[PDB]
């Protein structure tokens, strides 16, 4: 068989574990407690800013960028993830730096999202800076009666390769 | 501690001073004869300092004299016409000064003073850049000094006065100068990538004995001669590391992947080989057996002009001197230390406050799983629409856009507002008209 | 594992969970009796011994500790 | 003290701002001084210098629109164009993830311009692909025929034009005039002309100059340059023979052994790349490349303790990254050292200068958590990896696995579809989607997913049983 | 006497954290979490005049006190990108009586990281000013014929012909008296000068101008002798007056448990074995640990 | 002086059930020096552009 081999490192490590197992157990439990703390912290901060592209109220969105050159094709793949329930009133709003990117329609309604179909909703981003400047673009999907985004996404726009 | 340069007597050496190569010298300028060396450091700020370190402490600094003009390339050699006792050479930009550090003792550790006497001086017509010292020709018991110039010229003093001076053929930026005794040749690295060796008597008669086109210009050149079996000449470029023969061709070379700053081929071990140690700009020392790394250490600062010497009964202590003002004698750290979490029974995890915060955050999580007014007014008359927005709380990064339809066209699309104090109104006005 | 990790209260509550959630394995009862007797109680160790003997048979080393925690209690 | 002296000493100590700062003065003071002129030129060209050897970003146009390999379909084992994807993560259909990203990594090549465009910009190079791979001195004002006469000026001027301004045509003009001034007897100008050619596109015209420079004087530089040229013409076995020739010249060079190992890993026969990286170690023992590569290989072939040693070595040598500490965390956890595991991930999260590095650290923390149990912590870590890097397919796949563990089948289906859309070269999202589909039915989707799984990891086992069952249901 | 800028103490009392007379607080920052000790507990950081202090802000007992004459490197690390704001971190490396510690300070709330700058500044001010609170031999004090004064220093008494009862033949030298320190140069090869700070003086008495050091520069007894003793007792009494009026409020010239074991910079190492020669490398190397060899530690 | 007795028999799978697989832990590849220098020179230009 291909049963692995173990070197001096393994027996020294097992001897350390056999002689100092209690301290390892205690410190790993402390580290796990601190990790749960920090993960809950970051999860709550994300819920606050609503920066999760995956978040009752079922949705899933991710934005793909395609193309070099001053004009990029930005396609938002959006999807309703539910057994059988459509989502009527939703709308997408883009947040960009109006001095670097020229978005024609930075806000538009989305079609009735049928559960199970990936809707590609695309736009044409265009770099305006004569010098190569890469700035982030935010996308917020939100209801039409609410003001807090249902979910969000980020895209680091690549360099322009302009003229 | 493994692969660190563990600390020995260490110090900081002034108030934002600046040093360079040649500054750090390490010999018996005191002429005691016991073998223990003494650190000598001179900045081009002016201060010349000499130390006899002991393993911070006050009495370590032998003296801290100050000369008016800057200091370049302090050296220690037989720079006096009469006797065979080591004297200290100080090269100011337009000055040469030989001194003599005479230490008289009192009946207490700190009752002993040190006097530097101006043995002689030399007004320098040209502006000096660096120098070398050695027994030019086949003389013995004397250490002549060949100083360079910033504009190429090299002037030679026969330990007493201005012997002569000849211009280097075809050089613009002066590089590192050295003198090989097994070939009696001044070896330099011209601006045009040529490592050139000139026989001494050839320059004395004014040409090139030989040249070698290395790929770059060198930072330092250190001809080492404690081995009489096979002589070699070390040349440290700014991208490579060559060890050349005595005829002029590469004996071997290393293509360093870092940026060297200083190197010193110190005492060797095997037969024919030569141990050397080089200092990165990445704060490391590397210890090669002529091509092959035998050890590496993390230095505290960027080493400039490292040296290796016996300091207070400990042979082979490494003395480094940064260009900002640090200085440190050190010994390698050879202690592989167990990678293991520290046992600190005193330091416990405070479960109360941490559990409070975790209960708060988990409450938010398990709870979520179950400010501005806008108004538009259209004129009764290309109709002009006016949009007024008013905030309750102070808001930031406001962007207002208008979307009508494809055929209808707006005279204004986007409006950007920055921070606004609470209860502040903002009005925008645009015009919409049919186009198509 | 908690008995050898300087945490006996957690071992107590884990053994309680186990005995509540175990029905047809006397090894749990015998090991909890061993924990109790080593804790200096000797009172509830008899309760765990009686729980085991109510539950009951092949292991060579669970046989001896069965009789050694019996005779020494 | 003096201007020229202080500036030159600033140059020696690699300041590169002060040097120019004093020369600019010294040039305003005197319009006729060439020492400070070329000194400022050196400082400017060395603030930005990067050696041409390890700059091999062909991009996209070179990859398809430029054909230079003689053989079109050469024998498998003589062209550039181990652990299975069930253990080692992958980047393409094959090509398992490597240690020590270098800017010369190609790591597979696209087939068509459309595929190369419609993929992530950084899926074939360490940097996003590109279509093509006041002022101190105006290049259109100086007569290169007069600076060529003065080699002391010509060398620094060429380095300036080539590495600072990136003007290959004027650089080549200067280098040609200089080489004809030296009567073709200095290997440096030949190497520089060869570099000008190599980045103009002319490989054979560059190999000529590199060969003629090797004839003058053997140097590691020219050997590595010829190695690049030969690798560009898709000739590994010529580059290996040339490297062994160079090692015959320089008996223990580390860059040559490392190039041999890089070529052996591009050809994907690790059993010799490990030997050559071990030779590099016997020479250097601080080499980040060889140490990282042998460490990764030791980790993935179920020997995480040796990999932990190899990475603790880099920790001992002052390396302080986000990658190194996450690696130390993975090794410590999988080598069963639970005391130094999570503090390494904390240092990693601290050191991460990106949003993808943070996402990868959170992904690995979720792996730690799911190895500990407590699937909720891993759920949060995967969701945070998504929140940091939206196009993180492994996080989608693992979060869908945990969702289907909970019971939410539609969430898992959507997340696996997203993962398989982001990374088609991976096999786990396809296999899981096919598995869940077959569990509920929809044998058409199960077939369309299991076939893509077999396309991704063609030697899988469960995929074969799935395909057999499906093709049996179809009759 | 003064330890705030000379040691590194853990679990310090609520009184020793209080500003010493000569000390003065400069900047503060709340919610600075402590790391290199994985307690995950917040705190408050203080950059005082002589040392940096950190107290847990919830259990203010557990705390840290790091002196400025015991730090080697201070590094700020700007990372943890777009996911939130650019938060910083402070890495301090310390070496007290040959023991290397490292502390890390993480600014949790990314809304106030300016503190980590000022510290660096004041640390320079701590090192550029050591002639105020330390004892030095044979330094570069004298100008052409006069004394080079510190920023906050003026001379009081200018006495010529003051001997030094620690040498034999290089004695007669001027004696400068200032409000921060007292110096004596040699007036003949004027590099045998001693610059004693009032901070290091323990008691100025007569046995003759005997000056004792405060257990930090050792038991350095300094003896000087002058002309007829009238001016001598005058100088002694005025020196004692200046010493007391300084010790009232020190100057410092700064212009503008198992706790240790969890903060080692090396890792389970508070030690340095005797540095001995090494025949293998040719360098002074730390002693090897009972069976280890150089060529066995080097390979992997 | 009694030692707790441990069962000598482990849990053995008696059938292979198709379970959804997870992606595998990802060792972040290190960088070269040229790559770091190139990225820093690329971002320094951005910083100077924003700082003018």
């Amino acid at each position: 068989l291909n049963v692995p081999r173990k070197t001096r490192l393994y027996v020294d490590q097992t001897l350390r574990e056999r002689e100092a197992g209690t301290a390892m157990h205690r410190t790993f439990q402390a580290d796990l407690y601190l990790l749960r703390l920090r993960a809950a912290r970051a999860y709550v901060q994300a819920l606050e800013s609503s920066l999760s592209p995956v978040s009752r109220e079922p949705l899933k969105l991710h934005a793909v960028v395609q193309g070099l050159g001053p004009t990029f094709k930005l396609t938002l793949h959006l999807q309703n993830t539910s057994t059988a329930r459509p989502i009527l009133g939703l709308v997408v709003c883009f947040l960009y730096n109006e001095v670097l990117y020229a978005l024609p329609r930075a806000f538009f309604k989305v079609p009735l999202l049928v559960p199970g179909l990936n809707y590609p909703l695309e736009t044409f981003v265009k770099s305006l800076s004569d010098k190569g400047i890469s700035d982030i673009i935010k996308v917020l999907v939100l209801r039409e009666g609410q003001s807090t985004p249902l979910l969000s996404a980020h895209i680091n726009m690549p360099m322009s390769e302009g003229l | 501690s493994l692969f660190k340069a563990r600390d020995w007597w260490s110090t900081v050496l002034g108030d934002k001073e600046e040093f360079d190569q040649g500054c750090l010298c390490l010999a018996d300028v005191d002429n005691t004869g016991n073998g223990q060396d003494k650190i000598i450091v001179g900045s081009f700020m002016g201060y010349l300092r000499i130390f006899n370190p002991h393993p911070a402490q006050a009495e370590d600094l032998l003296l801290e004299v100050h000369l008016r003009d800057p200091i370049l390339q302090v050296e220690v050699g037989k720079f006096v016409s009469g006797t065979e006792m080591l004297h200290l050479a100080v090269l100011h930009s337009r000055k040469l000064c030989v001194y003599s550090v005479s230490g008289t003792l009192g009946n207490v550790e700190h009752g002993n003073q040190y006097q530097i006497k101006l043995m002689y001086e030399h007004n320098l017509q040209r502006t000096a850049c660096n120098m070398t010292y050695g027994s030019f020709g086949g003389v013995k018991g004397r250490d002549l000094i060949c100083i360079q110039s910033v504009d190429g010229m090299l002037m030679v003093f026969e330990q007493e006065s201005y012997a002569f001076g000849r211009f280097l053929p075809g050089s613009l930026l002066p590089g590192p100068l050295a003198y090989s005794s097994r070939t009696d040749s001044f070896i330099t690295v011209s601006s045009c990538h040529q490592v050139e060796s000139y026989k001494y008597q050839v320059l004395a008669f004014a040409v090139v004995d030989w040249t070698l086109n290395i790929g770059e210009q060198a930072i330092d050149i250190c001809i080492v001669s404690f081995i009489q079996s096979a002589s070699s000449v070390f040349v440290l470029g700014e991208r490579n590391f060559f060890c050349l023969k005595d005829n002029g061709q590469i004996q071997f070379m290393k293509k360093l992947d870092y940026s060297p700053s200083c190197f010193l081929p110190y005492c060797s071990v095997s037969e024919g080989t030569i141990n050397t140690l080089i200092g990165n700009h990445n704060n490391m020392l590397h210890i090669y057996q002529d091509v092959t790394l035998k050890w590496a250490t993390q230095l505290p600062h960027v080493p400039v002009a490292v040296r290796v010497g016996c300091l207070h009964d400990l042979k082979g202590v490494i003395v480094t001197l940064s260009d900002d003002g640090h200085l440190q004698c050190s010994y390698l750290g050879t202690d592989p230390s167990l990678f293991q979490a520290p046992k600190v029974e005193s330091r416990e995890l405070n479960y109360d406050e941490l559990d409070m915060e975790l209960k708060e955050l988990q409450k938010v999580i398990k709870n979520v799983n179950k400010d501005l007014k806008v108004s538009a007014m259209v004129s009764p008359n290309s109709v002009t629409v006016k949009v007024t927005l008013k905030n309750r709380v102070a808001l930031q990064k406001i962007k207002l856009s208008i979307y009508v339809q494809p055929p209808l066209v707006l005279t204004g699309d986007q409006f950007t507002f920055e921070f606004m104090a609470p209860e502040m109104t903002r009005t925008v006005g645009f015009s919409v008209y049919l186009k198509g | 594992a908690l008995t050898n990790l300087e945490d006996s209260e957690n071992a107590k509550r884990a053994y309680e969970e186990a005995v509540r959630l175990d029905k047809c394995n006397p090894l749990v009862n015998l090991n909890y009796a061993v924990l109790l007797y080593n804790q200096g109680e000797k009172r509830d160790a008899l309760a765990q011994y009686q729980e085991m003997e109510k539950k009951v048979s092949s292991s060579l080393e669970f046989d001896p500790e069965m009789v050694e925690v019996a005779q020494k209690l | 003290m003096e201007p020229l002296l202080l500036a030159w000493s600033y140059f020696r100590r690699r300041r590169f701002q002060l040097c120019a700062d004093l020369c600019t003065q010294m040039l305003e003071k005197s319009p006729c001084d060439q020492a400070a002129w070329i000194l400022k030129a050196r400082a400017l060209t060395e603030m930005v210098y990067v050696d041409e050897i390890d700059v091999d970003e062909e991009g996209i146009a070179e990859m398809i629109l430029d054909e230079n390999a003689i053989a079109q379909v050469p024998r498998p084992g003589t062209s550039l164009k181990g652990p299975s994807p069930a253990v080692r993560p992958v980047t393409q259909a094959g090509r398992p993830i490597t240690g020590f990203l270098r800017p010369s990594t190609q790591s597979g090549r696209p087939g068509t311009i459309e595929q190369a465009i419609k993929t992530p910009r950084t899926a074939y190079t360490a940097r996003p692909i590109a279509s093509s791979s006041g002022p101190f001195i105006n290049l259109s004002r100086l007569n290169l025929a007069k600076y060529a006469q003065k080699p002391k000026l010509a060398k620094a001027l060429f380095e300036y034009i080539f590495h600072h301004e990136n003007d290959v045509k004027t650089a080549l003009d200067l280098a040609a005039l200089s080489t004809e001034h030296s009567q073709y007897k200095d290997w440096w100008w030949k190497v520089q002309i060869g570099k000008c050619y190599y980045r103009l596109g002319l490989y054979r015209e560059a190999e000529k100059q590199f060969k003629s420079a090797l004839k003058q004087q053997e140097m590691v530089d020219t050997f590595l340059y010829l190695a690049k040229v030969y690798i560009s013409l898709d000739q590994p076995l010529t580059a290996l023979n040339l490297f062994k020739q160079g090692l015959d010249k320089f008996p223990g060079e580390v860059t040559l052994l490392c190039g041999i190992a890089r070529i052996y890993e591009e050809m994907n026969n690790i059993s010799s790349a490990t030997e050559y990286y071990k030779e590099v170690l016997k020479q250097d023992n601080t080499h980040v490349e060889a140490i990282a590569c042998i460490g990764s290989n030791h980790f993935y072939t179920d020997q995480p303790e040796v990999a932990l040693r190899f990475y603790r070595r880099l920790l001992q040598m002052g390396v302080y990254n986000c990658q190194l500490f996450n690696n130390l965390g993975l090794c410590c956890f999988y080598a069963q050292q639970y005391d130094m595991t999570l503090t390494s991930f904390e240092r990693a999260l601290s050191l991460a200068e990106n949003e993808e590095e943070v996402a990868d650290v959170w992904y690995n923390l979720g792996h730690v958590a799911v190895g500990t149990g407590d699937t909720n912590l891993a759920h949060q870590c995967f969701r945070l990896a998504l929140v940091s890097n939206n196009q993180h397919a492994e996080a989608y796949n693992n979060l869908a696995v945990l969702e289907m563990r909970r019971g939410h089948v539609e969430q898992a289906k959507a997340l696996l579809q997203t993962a398989s859309s982001l990374a088609p070269h991976m096999y786990e999202p396809h296999f899981n989607f096919a598995t869940i589909s077959d569990k509920i039915g929809d044998l058409q989707r199960s077939y369309a997913a299991a076939k893509k799984s077999e396309a991704a990891f063609p030697d899988h086992v469960d995929t074969q049983h799935l395909i057999k069952q499906l093709e049996q249901h179809f009759a | 006497a003064l330890w705030e800028d000379r040691d590194v103490r853990f679990d310090v009392s609520s009184q020793q954290m209080k500003t010493r007379p000569g000390e003065v607080l400069i900047d503060c920052l709340d919610s600075v979490e402590d790391t290199k000790g994985n307690n995950g507990d917040r705190g408050r950081l203080l950059v005082t005049n002589l040392r940096i202090v950190w107290h847990s802000l919830a259990l203010p007992r557990v705390n840290l006190s790091i002196g400025y004459n015991c730090i080697l490197n201070i590094t700020t690390r700007t990372a943890n990108s777009k996911l939130r704001g650019q938060t910083e971190a402070l890495y301090v490396l310390t070496k007290c009586n040959s023991t290397r510690f490292e502390f890390i300070f993480t600014n949790l709330v990314p809304g106030s990281p300016r503190l980590y700058t000022s510290l660096i500044a004041v640390h320079r001010a701590y090192e550029t000013s050591k002639m105020y609170r330390d004892f030095k031999l044979r330094s570069a004090l004298i100008q052409n014929k006069q004394l080079r004064l510190l920023p906050q220093e003026n001379v009081y008494n200018k006495i010529n012909g003051v001997w030094n009862l620690s040498s034999d033949q290089g004695n007669l030298g001027t004696f400068f008296i200032t409000n921060v320190r007292i110096v004596w140069h040699a007036n003949m090869n004027d590099s045998f000068n001693v610059s004693i700070p009032y901070l290091q003086i323990r008691s100025v008495k007569i046995r003759a101008l005997v000056i004792e050091s405060s257990q930090q520069s050792g038991g350095y007894v300094l003896g000087f002798k002058i002309d007829p003793v009238e001016k001598l007792q005058e100088s002694v009494k005025e020196i004692n007056s200046l010493h007391k009026v300084y010790s009232a409020n020190p100057i410092f010239g700064v212009d503008y448990t198992d706790a240790f074991v969890a903060y080692f910079a090396d890792g389970n190492k508070q030690q340095d074995r005797e540095p001995v020669f090494s025949e293998e490398l040719g360098l002074a190397i730390e002693k090897l640990k009972d069976g280890f060899t150089l060529q066995g530690l080097w390979e992997v | 002086m009694f030692r707790e007795v441990l069962p000598k028999q482990g849990q053995l799978y008696v059938e292979d059930i198709t379970t959804m697989v997870l992606c595998k832990p990802k060792l972040l590849p290190l960088k070269s020096l040229t790559l770091e220098k190139l990225e820093k020179m690329q971002q320094a230009a951005q910083d100077t552009i924003h700082q003018q």
